[PDB]
RNA sequence: CAACGCGAAGAACCUUACCAGGUCUUGACAUCCUCUGACAAUCCUAGAGAUAGGACGUCCCCUUCGGGGGCAGAGUGACAGGUGGUGCAUGGUUGUCGUCAGCUCGUGUCGUGAGAUGUUGGGUUAAGUCCCGCAACGAGCGCAACCCUUGAUCUUAGUUGCCAGCAUUCAGUUGGGCACUCUAAGGUGACUGCCGGUGACAAACCGGAGGAAGGUGGGGAUGACGUCAAAUCAUCAUGCCCCUUAUGACCUGGGCUACACACGUGCUACAAUGGACAGAACAAAGGGCAGCGAAACCGCGAGGUUAAGCCAAUCCCACAAAUCUGUUCUCAGUUCGGAUCGCAGUCUGCAACUCGACUGCGUGAAGCUGGAAUCGCUAGUAAUCGCGGAUCAGCAUGCCGCG
RNA sequence: AGGAAGAC
């Protein structure tokens, strides 16, 4: 009884996939293994706040590129992450891996980082309203064309669970050539479990 | 010799088609145009909800398509050159 | 068991055959509803698991083609 | 109790007809797809995320 | 050797009419045991009689796909294309007479939750 | 809302006999056509030399004798559910006439289809008809209750 | 309404949670302490389950001879597990009103205030869609368009299609060629683009023309703020409850499929707009390698045999029925209808009794178009006729899709 | 100026 997920509605027609390959008659166990890579990358790089990973097959070699938007607390001495990730990933999948990193300039317009920012202030236990206003101000001072933010759950009141919305600019969810970046994040506090949905209208596609 | 290629993304398969035609033409390999082969379809139907409301369903399309090229003359040095030529990771070449 | 004969639990098959080739003995304890009654099993006493107990049944001569399973119905009605 | 039957799923069974299918990314039987080994729930969630590159919205 | 195309209801047909003595044939099998359903007979006899070009051209017809009445509509569109190709001097008279519509009436896509893409199953309070 | 009608033409405008062209090629479809129409044509022949004249005018006065002029609808006024007679548009007249013809022909019941269809054609040809009597039932209700206007 | 062919796109045993029986305590499931550093399989006794002992029967790699690379096991506590309760403790999803056209904000006016205005009024639209007055001027989510598919054509692209134009044969397979259907990229295209009449000349409405379609061409996807404390603790997760010598575990058998009844949804009919038999037919869209399986042979039948071809526009499913011509039945519980019942089988599977499907027989039931009421349906729509597909070893009248 | 119709 809600809107259909906009990234899942945009993929295939305007949005290119995050995976660019084919597997025949071994499709199932490649999906199982590369989701094991994606959960392991998420679990060990949640501190480094990856926006997205994207993979490809190189005829029994796999190429991984990871979008993290900062080298600073991520690359270490420069080779530490690539040795500690490439040997570990070789140990897990048993196949030849290659890894590369990419950065996002104007780094406050990426939705997964925005929802992780909101979630991080929720375990930081600053007030949710201050989190919404500060993130709205951060996204407009970075510059954008529209932001809609939602946080639902038990927001400090024990006996009621209600959502809060905060928006600015235009976010049409029904124009197809619109390039909404959408993100859902999950926050665990002593009050309970809180859901964040942020979706950003960055630009236009002709 | 016939070369097939089958994948999901008809854009990058099209630029792969003129790139292989360009390499074969600059090698002078008695070129033939890439013939469009019919697609293959699989439409899956998923319960929209989790526990209830059987009349609420959604459909998910999978479409994958193939094209074919043919080389008449042998030309083995240029054939080995286009074997050793690099390909993108979506073009999904079959010999 | 449609073309190649009755399909049974061979361990207690050979147990009851080594019973009856020597003597006549007490009831045969079985959990197995699986078995078809072989024609050489005439006159024996079988304790079949009904789900709650092991009901006793005597085997008559007329046990022509049907399996052992119908001796203990598993439902009680009125 | 789910991971007891998950242990049944990864362990080979006694007889080969006793073997059944479970999607094993999320935790259920009952409408697993064979050619993905994902059921409806975790299939549609991870498809809206965007993996399984053949799959998109369907209309004709 | 004028050549026309016709499409109606998931079926195609191609027609070739050359100057003959007025012979009409589909698939090189003749009218009696090849053509039932006399709607096809009025199909094959209407436009040549309404025009003055009846006994001049002979027509070979090739057929692919579909059923009988949709096949007849494909015959209609094929011979209409063949005449507008051959003799365009009264093609405008054929236009406002009609028969050039090429109806888009094809089978409807079945809708989920519905039986025949219009029929909801049944309702009760 | 509003009514709207379309245009469509089956037959040719000129050199086209209306009833003969209808009789050979028009408005009976969806199978069981061929043998039924041949035995129906020879039913027309046996009634042709059963009557002592041309049979088309007695078929057309059969159509007149089945063809209704008025019918009556029910309108809600008061506590009685009164009835209002009405003048009828010609397409509705044709639809009603053919509809009563076919459903009472299939409804009375007889040996088989061609002789029963001819049976109610001749039953409409003479004035003493069953569905004809129903047409005069529609009138005798209409000019029994046309004091309502 | 918005539960009742619903979660289930598939219960013989696992699925399975529920019941009975016999069995477990760091347990198969995650990590630390210490050894052996590689573990297991084959046949018995019970075996149905753990267990207990037996025949080869705890068997890698780096190695400055110290030790490590986590796979296998062994003893230990921190432990792990809960398809157990709480949807009124929650996120995450979904239906509903409803594709209904509405829901609000900024600035500013009016009001002591709650509030109002914009968002009302006139003309049209499917629309809060457009335009003219107006203390309002604007903006945002919605509507419409952009997206996909079906509707005609140009260029390029002709095999695993097309046989037009040709020579060839019962297999028109072939030697030769892309113009057509066909597969498909760029497009061409329909947008109020012209005439007349209304409409204060505006927006719009009606009738006309090359056109494949004229007034969003047909359909899909798309579902605003919110309501129903609507549904789900059955994917995951602090909140309490019992356990951890047990609501947590292992397996065997049973039950989820019972049955005096009442209901929801469907199938098959009650028939001569037919039944039976015989002959000629027209061919959409999907699936195929622990597979799809052609030909031929055997079989009063589902099927069996060795098996050519196919990793697929070639091979198989794929033998489409309703349709069209002949004989019969002549109005009947019948040559309708096929359900229950016995016999004998085929296939799958360790196993078809509880509880699979299908076939050959024989048996032939109720039923002669159904009261109160009640359901769906507007340019292939209802109705019929089939055809695929999905979960799956096997099981359609269920569901999805196609003609 | 054109029907009597209860309760939650």
């Amino acid at each position: 009884g809600q809107k259909v997920n906009p990234v899942g509605l945009r993929i295939g027609v305007i949005r290119d996939w995050e995976s660019k390959w084919y597997a025949g008659k071994d499709y199932a166990d490649f999906l199982h293994e590369d989701l094991k890579i994606r959960e392991y990358i998420s679990k060990r790089l949640s501190d480094a706040s990856v926006s997205k990973v994207e993979i490809e097959r190189a005829a029994n070699r796999v190429n991984i590129t990871i979008h993290t938007a900062k080298p600073g607390m991520v690359i270490g001495k420069g080779g530490s992450e690539v040795e500690a990730l490439r040997k570990a990933l070789n140990s897990l999948t048993g196949k030849r891996v290659h890894i590369n990193i990419l950065e996002i300039k104007r780094a406050d317009l990426d939705a997964q980082l925005v929802a992780d920012n909101i979630a991080r202030q929720l375990e930081n236990r600053v007030s949710f309203r201050r989190a919404q206003k500060q993130q709205i101000q951060r996204t407009m001072r970075a510059g954008a064309q529209g932001v809609k933010t939602m946080v639902s759950g038990r927001l400090g009141g024990a006996d009621i669970a209600r959502s809060e919305y905060y928006s600015e600019g235009t976010v049409p969810l029904h124009t197809l050539r619109a390039d909404i970046d959408y993100a859902t994040s999950e926050a665990d506090t002593t009050y309970g479990k809180l859901g964040v949905k942020v979706w950003i209208y960055r630009g236009e596609v002709l | 010799i016939r070369i097939r290629l089958k994948a999901y993304d008809h854009r990058i398969l099209d630029q792969s088609a003129e790139k292989i035609v360009e390499t074969a033409k600059r090698s002078g390999a008695s070129v033939s145009g890439p013939i469009p082969l019919p697609t293959e379809k699989s439409v899956y139907t998923i319960l929209r909800a989790v526990h209830k409301y059987k009349d609420s369903r959604e459909q998910f399309e999978m479409r994958t398509h193939k094209r074919l090229i043919d080389i008449v003359n042998p030309t083995p040095q240029t054939v080995d050159a286009l074997m050793r030529l690099d390909l993108p990771s979506g073009v999904d070449i079959e010999i | 068991s449609l073309k190649k004969g009755p399909f049974v639990d061979g361990h207690l098959m050979t147990k009851i055959e080594k019973l009856n080739e020597t003597d006549k003995k007490q009831v045969v304890k079985t959990w197995s509803r699986r078995s078809t009654i072989f024609p050489q099993f005439i006159g024996h006493t079988i304790a079949v698991y009904d789900g709650r107990k092991h009901v006793p049944v005597f085997i008559s001569e007329d046990m022509v083609g049907h399996k052992l399973g119908e001796f203990a119905p598993t439902r009680t009605y009125k | 109790a789910k991971k007891s039957m998950i242990a049944k799923q990864q362990r080979t069974p006694k007889f080969k007809v006793q073997e059944y299918t479970r999607c094993e990314r999320c935790g259920r039987p009952h409408s697993v797809i064979r050619k993905f080994k994902l059921c409806r729930i975790c299939f549609r969630e991870l498809a809206y995320k965007g993996q399984i590159p053949g799959v998109k919205k369907a209309s004709w | 050797q004028y050549y026309g195309t016709g499409r109606r209801k998931s079926s195609v047909a191609r027609v070739r009419l050359v100057p003959g003595e007025g012979r009409i044939v589909v698939n090189n099998r003749e009218i009696s045991e090849h053509i039932p359903s006399a709607a096809l007979i009025e199909d094959i006899k209407q436009p040549l009689t309404l025009t003055e070009t009846a006994g001049t051209y002979d027509v070979l017809v090739n057929v692919h796909g579909g059923g009988l009445s949709g096949q007849a509509g494909a015959i209609r569109h094929g011979i209409a294309r063949a005449l507008l190709e051959a003799d365009p001097e009264y093609r405008t008279t054929l236009k406002r007479a009609g028969l050039l519509t090429r109806d888009a009436r094809m089978k409807e896509r079945k809708k989920y939750g519905l039986k025949g893409a219009r029929r909801a199953p049944q309702f009760s309070k | 809302k509003g009514p709207v009608a379309k245009r469509d033409v089956l037959p040719d405008p000129i050199y086209n006999s209306k009833l003969v062209s209808r009789l050979i090629n028009k408005m009976m479809i969806d199978g069981k056509k061929g043998k039924s129409q041949t035995i129906l044509y020879k039913s027309f022949d046996i009634i042709k030399e059963r009557t002592g004249n041309d049979a088309m005018e007695v078929f057309e006065q059969a159509l007149k004798n089945i063809m209704p002029v008025l019918e009556v609808k029910a309108r809600r006024v008061g506590g009685a559910n009164y009835q209002v007679p009405v003048e009828v548009r010609p397409e509705r007249r044709t639809t009603l006439g053919l509809r009563w013809l076919v459903n009472y022909a299939r409804l009375r019941g007889e040996k088989t289809m061609e002789e029963r269809l001819a049976n109610e054609i001749l039953d409409a040809a003479n004035n003493t008809g069953a569905a004809v009597k129903k047409r005069e039932d529609t009138h005798k209700m209409a000019e029994a209750n046309k004091a309502f206007a």
